């Protein structure tokens, strides 16, 4: 069980939040200060445990949608409640 | 090597061709038949081999 | 003159007895998310709709 590096200041996403279309990239529905969702370009590819180890496009600070992503399409005014689920 | 891809979970054909589904109400307080008539209206965009 | 105002039927409204709820998480959604859907709405219909 050797272990093989530490990344320093991470960022981890669950899977309610990342989710892929039809190019095969993978993207995050985010808010804004404005408090309208945004789409962008996240980039997942290791699981641990369950959430994402993501190395682009999400810094500190950001607030990604983990419930409704079927009501919200990325141009809305939405308004933000904590999650329910982890 | 692993790649993430796009597909459907559910095709489904009909009379040996492949098809999908809608499930259409009527208007409240409007006939069958003009619903029908209102929803072949809309196949006047579909494309060329559709 | 009215006969040609009111709306055409197959079958009246009819109260069955039961009642379908069909739910669909969004793609990618595991068994145990539709779990809590599923068991959240049981326990909304039984506990305040007694």
């Amino acid at each position: 069980q050797l272990q093989e590096g530490v990344k320093q200041k991470a960022i981890l996403a669950p899977q309610q939040g990342v989710t892929r279309d039809l190019k095969g990239q993978a993207t995050a529905l985010v808010v804004n200060a404005q408090n309208k969702v945004e789409l962008r370009v996240i980039k997942a590819d290791r699981v641990i445990g369950d959430k994402w180890l993501v190395t682009e496009g999400l810094n500190a600070g950001d607030k990604i949608i983990t419930e409704g992503l079927q009501f919200v399409q990325p141009g809305v005014e939405v308004k933000t409640v904590p999650a329910k689920n982890v | 090597t692993g790649k993430w891809e796009y597909g459907s979970p559910k095709l489904e054909r009909y009379n040996g061709v492949p098809a999908m589904e809608i499930l259409g109400e009527p208007a409240p307080g409007l006939s069958s038949g003009d619903a029908m008539a209102a929803v072949e209206e809309i196949v006047k965009q579909l494309p060329k081999g559709v | 003159w009215m006969f040609t105002r009111i709306p055409t039927a197959f079958l009246p409204d009819e109260d069955q007895g039961v009642l379908f709820a069909q739910v669909q998480t969004p793609p990618g959604s595991s068994a145990e998310r539709t779990q809590v859907v599923v068991d959240s709405m049981r326990e909304y219909l039984l506990e305040k709709e007694s």
